[PDB]
């Protein structure tokens, strides 16, 4: 799941470099930018994957009523 | 009548006669509610009532408040 | 791996150009050496990546089974499926071959900003090529209406005078139209609650329905492929768009309307498109004779090769809806035959004369062939191509074209005839006026074609006439996949 | 190598099952394609003969002209959505 | 969290010493409370106990998944809101001394926000007038908080003038409904939801359409708009449809119980009308907050759509669309409060007079900006074209759902003018592209020391200096991203909106 | 659907503080200290004025405490609701809530306490604190009143479930405890 976290840290390097340019600096300006920049979206990375995967859940059960559901207006 | 608009004729020329026209306006229903609820023997009905009066009493020192400081506005040259 | 491939490798690409280039920006005045000569390392760069694209296909091309019916390398990415059959690799083949050409045809011709040109032309061509391997009516229309961004900031930015009006022509043509496409695609999601290629194909709906249907569809595809009465925005973005956005909006942009009625017309709108082939021939016979006629009273240079253009589109689409494979693989390979004839004028008209004397009236020009011998061989030789010369693969096609539309109404589509004269009479008109008589007084002698035009000529001119004389090349891949839109039942 | 085609008909199979309607699709183009390969063939008959008889043409000529004219108009590839979508018995 | 905290900025801010820089420092703390109260929200409310819906204090408040979207997208959206007058929006003193000129600002938003927040929630129409008014109080004093401008007073007093009537509209269907069935609560009156004149909830809606800004009302809204201060119509324009229309949803899902067409026909005249009106309004406009205005108007007719078709997609229609539409409002009008430092200076004809409340006011004062700032023109272009509706950015996405509740449910005249009426509205977007880039290419080599970006203090002249602030530059480029590449996450997002329910259940 | 027992429909705001964890007191220290960060986190992300870190006034930083001290506080109330509703792990809750309940019945008090409000009040009190804590993000309400509508049915403290009996309490009848409508309209039918 750690790759999962890698291309959401890696959207969060792309914000940092493309608040760069709307600041006018150049792209290794202050490094540690980009860690911080990562890690914030990372953090949110993190909590997304969660909410999807809960999501899943609770999708799959409403899923089993509305078969039901069907099953009786097809009769 | 009314379906004519004749109200616009019984409305003033001034920013404050339109103050007015929404105070007897809502006046009208604060008005039709007691009606219903003494008829029915409803004390919600005037807990209705009684928030309407309060609730339509703040309405207006806001609207005056503006209406002040709109006045003041112009005439703010106060360099005397 | 495809398409991943594609997008990754192009969006790594874009984001290489932008930190290049905009790295020394800051607060301070930059003197770097990145601008030298006038950005020439990052137009380099952009020039590989083209070449690099072309690449990526052809690691796929060689798994290709032309005995496999069916879509071919079927893969998911970004939650959509993505594929190939026969009809799709050309089209894909022809789209990205032309990256290179479009961004190279436009050298040393801009006044700046070269590095935003050439990010817009490679992003126009993916998008382009990748509108023929999506696998759903919703996703072909977001491929085919997502090309609006660059190509209207293109045209507008690095437009000719009237830029602002053939800005403002193609973002609102192509997207009051194709909202239209959008309504029928919708519809598709509503009743059948997928929009699939394969999964709609399968499905039969109620000839009321079809019919609104298809006219919301071909709607949207009478204005990418510039069918009268709506095809006045393509004479005029093409007179003043870049010379590379002309390339790539008459040599693909054209050609995404043609492969839009195999999509979505013919299979799944199969018991419909036989009752509108008649309206259609009707509209395109019409289009193809009046566009001929008003092509002969026409003074910008750049405007006569684009109705040019609309002639030959007429034609394509005049074959595409005869109910054979004759007309089917005919119009398929005069798309690509013009796909590279029609880039080939402009150059020679926008890209060539414009560059040197700056102005498109046909007043100015006339005896070019004295002391310009080799843009004279040129535009006599994409002449008669652009006239379906037999040995032209354009003449492959159009007799296909023609062939297939008298198989399918022997009596009206017999009059797609009258291409193979009109086309001869606007054409040879503007080149026997261009290289006859005494050099032009208004003129000055100048260089001949230069080294580079030469190149983008050679390599326009030899995939014509390999396909002209042999266009097995083009069927081979073909026919399995042009045999499956075809609607008889016979008993 | 030289695969074998699915022969499979519409008229047995269930479409909701689409890996075995793309075989009845398959296997109604694919023996169209003989078809027009069967003709190529005898058109071929044709030739030799009219180059050979010369004045005879029409006489040792005979049957192939005859059948050829008569296959011409149904071998002709004509896809599968006809077939696929129409009921015949209907 | 928020009422509690309220009180206490309430009583601190008047007694600390009047000053810029501790006004300042109370809009951070503002920050902290709205974090606070989401972090509060988050934990204990959850989409998958909420989807029956409960009844709280006395059934006055009835909360549900619906509901309980919003809420947290409100409160998402006011801090994207605070953090502008909290933070720095361009960082030169002159312009940005105006965020901090008043204490009572954040103390105003934090009372709306609780106007905002509750005003989906409400079960009774006793506490129905009681909220709206909360919220429209509340509007007043934001729209007048600037007193000493002679064009915000103007306009909160217009605000207030159409807004009793509006709310008078609102209470007057509220006692009708009383008159007929006695009943306050919602839920009560859901039992004669047959019996009562149905009508009389249409006169409740007619009262929430002039506070939305909906045609034949539209004139008023574009009004305010364009002349409260860029910082003041950011808000106003945007937070009232934000809570209204919700609670528009929900009126209009107890409506549709009758199916009475009669209702529907006479809506469908108000959002054709609208469609009209919003497209053909702004194609002769030359102030930029009236173009926004007019984009505004257009929006809420296509979200109004998704409103009154009601159906399983219209839940999905609508909580996507709400959703791309607040981030694309905040990031054009992030941008809008950036870009004015690329101003020229005079060293004339026309006059034009700018006022520190709108230094930005006309489409021509944006000429140029692919050359001052590259990388904030695209995000212009990509937050505009997302209006336009070119995919596969977030606004394809939102009339692409629209177009699909609106279909499904029979509107074809309405589909098929909304799409008349986006692609005539593209003609007033194009122009703002227009203005951005096409006279690049004659402008790229020029002299510019005239900008009032270059009245900024050289700090040292060996350091880097950054043009724009932190925040702000890192939120534009968060939400142009988003916009940008939702095609990436836009089946995870979509698939997270099937489960938001209005009593759909089974 | 993360379901457990429902413990208390509308608990007590005493019971509520009584049953916090110890984590729970952690999110309430972390509140407390971290509104007072947040203001220093935000002048490290960008001083207010000028262009350099400078620390805010001590009088800000007294005003952040306390407004992180109640933000730390609902998070924690809402945090040890979640357990009584079922709504969160209540395990641990559950056998502290038994024990204290079948020691209530024992003595023959009332669990619910004794209440100065009348029937209608009790009923009235429940109404408004019932579900309240969805909306403390917005504005506060508590339950401080010992009424009887927590949504339990009293014969579920009858039985005895694992590591219970050791317990050895003794419940009476229902009928037999003081302060419940089971034991209370014994002469009227309309007063208690
Ligand atoms: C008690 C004094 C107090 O709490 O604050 C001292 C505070 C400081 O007075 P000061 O000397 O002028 O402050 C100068 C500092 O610069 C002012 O800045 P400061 O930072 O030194 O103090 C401002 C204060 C913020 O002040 C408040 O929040 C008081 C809120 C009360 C309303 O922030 C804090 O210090 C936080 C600690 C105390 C807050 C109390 C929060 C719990 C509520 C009790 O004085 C007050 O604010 C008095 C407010 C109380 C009014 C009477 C309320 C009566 C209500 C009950 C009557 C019926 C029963
Ligand atoms: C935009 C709109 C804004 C709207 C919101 C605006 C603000 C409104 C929200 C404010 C609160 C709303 C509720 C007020 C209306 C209800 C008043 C009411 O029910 O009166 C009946 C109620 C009498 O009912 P009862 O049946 O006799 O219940 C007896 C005890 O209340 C309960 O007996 P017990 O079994 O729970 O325990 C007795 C003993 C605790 O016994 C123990 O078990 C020991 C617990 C260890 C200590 C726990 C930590 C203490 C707190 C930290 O004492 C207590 O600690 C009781 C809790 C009260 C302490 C302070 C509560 C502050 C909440 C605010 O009157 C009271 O005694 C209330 C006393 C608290 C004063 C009101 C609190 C706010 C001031
Ligand atoms: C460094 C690691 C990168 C992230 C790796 C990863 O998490 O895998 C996700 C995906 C890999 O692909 P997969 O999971 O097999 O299925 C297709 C889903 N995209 O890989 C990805 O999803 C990365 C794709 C993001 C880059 C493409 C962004 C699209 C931009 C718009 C394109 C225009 C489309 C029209
Ligand atoms: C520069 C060149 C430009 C392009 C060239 C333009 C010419 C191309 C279009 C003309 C095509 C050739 C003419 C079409 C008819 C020739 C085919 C034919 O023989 O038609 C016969 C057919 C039925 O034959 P029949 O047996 O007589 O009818 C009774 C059936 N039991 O059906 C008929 O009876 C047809 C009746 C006569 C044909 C009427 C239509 C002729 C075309 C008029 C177009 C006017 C413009
Ligand atoms: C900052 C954005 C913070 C996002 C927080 C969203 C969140 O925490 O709740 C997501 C909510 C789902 O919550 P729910 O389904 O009710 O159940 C889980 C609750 N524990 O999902 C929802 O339904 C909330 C709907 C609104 C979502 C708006 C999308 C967020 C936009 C991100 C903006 C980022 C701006 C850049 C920040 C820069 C900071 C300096
Ligand atoms: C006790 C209630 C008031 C707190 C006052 C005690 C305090 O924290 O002092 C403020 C603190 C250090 O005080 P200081 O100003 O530096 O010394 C005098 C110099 N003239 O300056 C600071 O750095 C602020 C530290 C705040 C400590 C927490 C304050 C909590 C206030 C109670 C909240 C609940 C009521
Ligand atoms: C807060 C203080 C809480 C402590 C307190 O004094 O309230 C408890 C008190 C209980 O009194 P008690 O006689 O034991 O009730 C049970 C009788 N069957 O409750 C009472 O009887 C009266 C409670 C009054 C306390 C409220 C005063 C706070 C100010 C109100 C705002
Ligand atoms: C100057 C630069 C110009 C632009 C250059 C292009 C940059 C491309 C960046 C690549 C990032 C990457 O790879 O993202 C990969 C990651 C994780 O993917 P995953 O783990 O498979 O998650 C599942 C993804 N599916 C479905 C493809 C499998 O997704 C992201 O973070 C998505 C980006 C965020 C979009 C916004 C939605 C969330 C907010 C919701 C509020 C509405
Ligand atoms: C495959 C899809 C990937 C997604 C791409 C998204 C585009 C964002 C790129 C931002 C980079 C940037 O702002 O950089 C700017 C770059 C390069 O400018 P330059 O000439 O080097 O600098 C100029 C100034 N100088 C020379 C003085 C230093 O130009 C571009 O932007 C070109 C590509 C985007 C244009 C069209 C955007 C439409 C978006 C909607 C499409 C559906
Ligand atoms: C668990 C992961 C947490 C990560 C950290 C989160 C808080 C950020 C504060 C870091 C410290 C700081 O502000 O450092 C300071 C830096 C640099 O500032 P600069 O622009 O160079 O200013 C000039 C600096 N001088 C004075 C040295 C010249 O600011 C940043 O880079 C801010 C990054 C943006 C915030 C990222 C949050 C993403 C939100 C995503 C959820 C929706």
């Amino acid at each position: 799941m750690i790759a999962s976290l890698a291309g959401w840290g890696l959207f969060g390097v792309t914000v940092r470099a493309y608040q760069q340019g709307i600041r006018k600096v150049p792209f290794s300006y202050y490094p540690l930018g980009y860690v911080y920049s990562a890690l914030g979206w990372v953090a949110f990375g993190y909590g997304f994957n969660l909410w999807t995967e809960r999501n899943d859940k609770l999708l799959e059960k409403r899923v089993e009523k509305l078969k039901e559901s069907r099953n009786l207006r097809l009769s | 009548m009314d379906l004519i608009l004749l109200m616009l004729v019984a409305v003033g020329l001034n920013i404050i006669d339109i103050y007015i026209m929404i105070e007897i306006l809502i006046m009208g229903c604060t008005v039709n509610t007691i009606y219903s609820a003494s008829l029915d023997n409803d004390m919600i009905g005037l807990i209705y009532s009684l928030i309407q009066i309060i609730i339509a009493g703040v309405e207006s020192a806001i609207g005056l408040s503006i209406l002040v400081n709109y006045n003041r506005i112009r005439n703010s040259e106060e360099i005397e | 791996m495809l398409v991943q491939n594609l997008i990754i490798f192009n969006i790594i690409g874009i984001v290489l150009l932008v930190l290049l280039n905009n790295n020394n920006n800051g607060i301070l005045n930059k003197k770097s050496l990145l601008t030298i000569k006038n950005e020439l390392k990052l137009k380099q760069i952009g020039l590989i990546i083209s070449i690099i694209n072309i690449l990526i296909i052809i690691e796929n091309w060689i798994g290709f089974n032309s005995n496999y019916y069916g879509f071919q390398n079927i893969e998911r990415f970004l939650n959509i499926y993505w594929g190939i059959d026969g009809i799709s690799l050309l089209l894909v083949l022809l789209t990205l071959i032309l990256g290179p050409i479009a961004i190279l045809s436009n050298w040393k011709n801009l006044k700046g900003y070269y590095t935003y040109y050439v990010i817009s032309i490679n992003m126009l061509v993916i998008l382009m090529a990748l509108n023929f391997i999506c696998l759903d009516l919703v996703s072909f229309y977001i491929l085919f209406e997502s090309t609006l961004a660059p190509l209207f900031l293109l045209i507008g930015i690095y437009g000719a005078n009237n830029k602002n009006k053939a800005a403002y022509y193609v973002l609102i043509y192509t997207l009051a139209s194709s909202l239209f496409m959008l309504l029928s695609i919708v519809i598709y999601y509503i009743i059948i609650n997928s929009t699939d290629y394969i999964y709609i194909n399968n499905i039969i709906l109620s000839i009321n329905l079809q019919s609104l249907l298809f006219i919301g569809i071909i709607i949207g595809i009478a204005v990418k492929t510039p069918l009268m009465p709506v095809h006045t925005w393509l004479p005029t973005v093409h007179s003043e768009s870049p010379l590379g956005g002309s390339i790539l909006l008459a040599g693909v942009i054209l050609k995404l309307a043609i492969y839009g009625v195999i999509r979505l017309l013919l299979p799944n709108l199969s018991e419909i498109s036989m009752m509108f082939t008649p309206i259609i021939y009707i509209i395109s016979i019409l289009t193809l004779i009046y566009s001929s006629l008003i092509t002969l009273k026409q003074t910008d240079l750049k405007v006569i090769i684009a109705y040019s253009s609309i002639s030959h589109l007429a034609v394509c689409m005049i074959g595409i809806f005869a109910n054979n494979l004759i007309g089917i693989n005919g119009s398929l390979i005069l798309c690509l035959a013009h796909g590279f004839v029609s880039p080939a004028l402009f150059i020679l008209v926008g890209g060539i004369l414009y560059d040197r004397y700056h102005n498109r009236l046909i007043n100015y020009y006339q005896g070019l062939s004295t002391f310009m011998p080799i843009f004279s061989i040129y535009l006599v030789v994409f002449s008669f191509c652009n006239t379906g010369t037999p040995l032209s693969g354009n003449f492959v096609g159009e007799f296909l074209s023609i062939t297939g539309a008298v198989i399918r109404h022997p009596i009206i589509g017999s009059l797609t005839a009258a291409s193979v004269l009109l086309s001869a009479c606007y054409q040879m008109k503007l080149t026997n006026r261009l290289t006859g008589s005494v050099f032009s007084q208004y003129l000055h002698i100048t260089n001949d074609v230069t080294n580079r035009e030469i190149f983008l000529l050679n390599w326009l001119l030899i995939p014509t006439i390999i396909i002209g004389i042999y266009p097995s090349f083009v069927t081979n891949i073909l026919n399995l996949a042009s045999s499956t839109l075809i609607y008889s039942v016979l008993i | 190598d030289h695969v074998r085609s699915p022969n499979v008909s519409f008229d047995d199979i269930d479409y909701n099952n689409s890996q075995d309607l793309h075989n009845a699709q398959e296997s109604l183009l694919r023996e169209q394609w003989i078809r027009v390969s069967a003709l190529k063939v005898c058109r071929k008959a044709l030739e030799s003969c009219y180059k050979t008889s010369g004045p005879n043409h029409y006489e040792d000529c005979r049957e192939i002209a005859e059948k050829y004219l008569n296959m011409l108009p149904d071998h002709r590839i004509q896809g599968f959505l006809g077939y696929q979508k129409n009921d015949p018995s209907k | 969290m928020l009422f509690t905290s309220l009180l206490l900025i309430i009583v601190y801010g008047s007694l600390v010493n009047k000053s810029h820089l501790l006004t300042k420092l109370i809009n951070r703390l503002g920050l902290i409370i709205i974090i606070y109260t989401l972090l509060i929200h988050l934990n204990i409310n959850t989409l998958e106990n909420l989807s029956i819906g409960i009844n709280m204090f006395n059934n006055l408040l009835l909360i549900n998944s619906f509901n309980n979207t919003i809420i947290e997208l409100i409160l998402i959206i006011c801090i994207l809101y605070v953090l502008l007058i909290s933070f720095n929006i361009t960082g030169l003193s002159i312009i940005d001394n105006l965020n901090y000129s008043k204490r009572t600002f954040i103390v105003i938003v934090l009372f709306n926000i609780i106007g905002l927040t509750l005003l989906p929630l409400v079960n009774d129409i006793m506490i129905l007038f009681i909220i709206i008014e909360l919220q429209s109080y509340s509007l007043y004093l934001l729209t007048a908080i600037f007193n000493e401008s002679h064009n915000s007073t103007k306009s909160a007093l217009y605000y207030f003038i159409v807004g009793s009537i509006a709310s008078f509209i609102i209470l007057d269907a509220t006692v009708s409904i009383y008159d007929d069935l006695g009943l306050t609560n919602i839920q009560y009156i859901l039992m004669y939801i047959d019996k009562l004149e149905i009508f009389d909830l249409l006169c409740l809606l007619f009262g929430l359409f002039i506070k939305i800004g909906l045609a034949p009302f539209y004139s008023y809204s574009i009004t305010i708009y364009s002349l409260s201060p860029t910082i003041i119509t950011n808000y106003i324009s945007l937070m009232p449809k934000l809570s209204i229309l919700t609670l528009i949803y929900i009126i209009m899902h107890y409506i549709n119980i009758v199916n009475n067409t009669d209702l529907n026909y006479v809506i469908s005249f108000l959002i054709l009308i609208s469609m009209f009106i919003g497209s053909f309004g702004g194609l002769n406009v030359i102030r930029i907050k009236t173009l926004l205005a007019y984009s505004s108007l257009l929006n809420v007719s296509y979200m109004l759509l998704a409103i009154l078709s009601n159906s399983n997609e219209s839940i999905i229609a609508y909580i996507y669309y709400i959703i791309q539409y607040s981030l694309t409002h905040i990031n054009i009008f992030s941008i809008i409060l950036v870009i004015s430092i690329y101003l020229p200076i005079m060293n004339n004809m026309l006059n034009v007079m700018i006022t520190k409340y709108s230094p930005i006011e006309y489409i021509n004062q944006l000429k140029n900006l692919f050359i001052n700032n590259i990388f904030i023109a695209i995000a212009l272009c990509i937050s505009i074209f997302s209006l336009i509706g070119i995919p596969p950015l977030t606004g394809f996405y939102g009339k692409y759902l629209v177009l699909i509740s609106g279909l499904n449910n029979g509107y074809v005249l309405l589909s098929i003018v909304l799409i008349i009426a986006s692609s005539i509205s593209t003609v007033y977007y194009a122009t703002i592209l227009k203005v951005l880039s096409f006279d690049t290419l004659s402008f790229k080599d020029i002299i510019s020391n005239n900008l009032i970006i270059n009245t900024s203090p050289e700090n040292n002249n060996n350091e880097i200096k950054p043009e724009i602030s932190n925040v702000i530059s890192y939120v534009i480029s968060s939400l142009t991203l988003i916009i940008l590449l939702i095609i990436i996450q836009y089946e995870n997002i979509v698939k997270g909106a099937y489960l938001v329910l209005l009593y759909n259940w089974v | 659907m993360e379901t457990y027992e429902l413990i208390d429909s509308d608990p007590k705001f005493s019971r509520v503080v009584r049953y916090f964890r110890p984590s729970d007191y952690l999110t309430w220290a972390l509140g407390t200290i971290g509104a007072p960060g947040l203001m220093v986190l935000f002048e490290k992300i960008e001083p207010a004025k000028g262009n350099t870190f400078k620390m805010p006034p001590p009088s800000i930083m007294r005003i952040a405490t306390t407004i992180g001290f109640f933000g730390g506080f609902y998070y924690a109330y809402t945090s040890s609701t979640k357990r009584f509703w079922g709504y969160s792990e209540n395990a641990k809750e559950v056998a502290k809530d038994r024990y204290e309940v079948k020691k209530a019945l024992s003595e023959k008090k009332s669990p619910y306490g004794s209440s100065l409000l009348n029937p209608y009040q009790q009923d009235m009190s429940a109404r408004n604190s019932t579900n309240s804590q969805l909306l403390l993000a917005i504005f506060p309400w508590f339950n401080v009143a010992n009424h009887q509508s927590h949504g339990i049915d009293l014969r579920k403290y009858y039985e005895v479930r694992d590591g219970e009996e050791n317990w050895n309490f003794t419940l009476p009848p229902l009928d037999q405890v003081k302060d419940l409508d089971v034991a209370q309209y014994k002469e009227y039918s309309n007063y208690p």
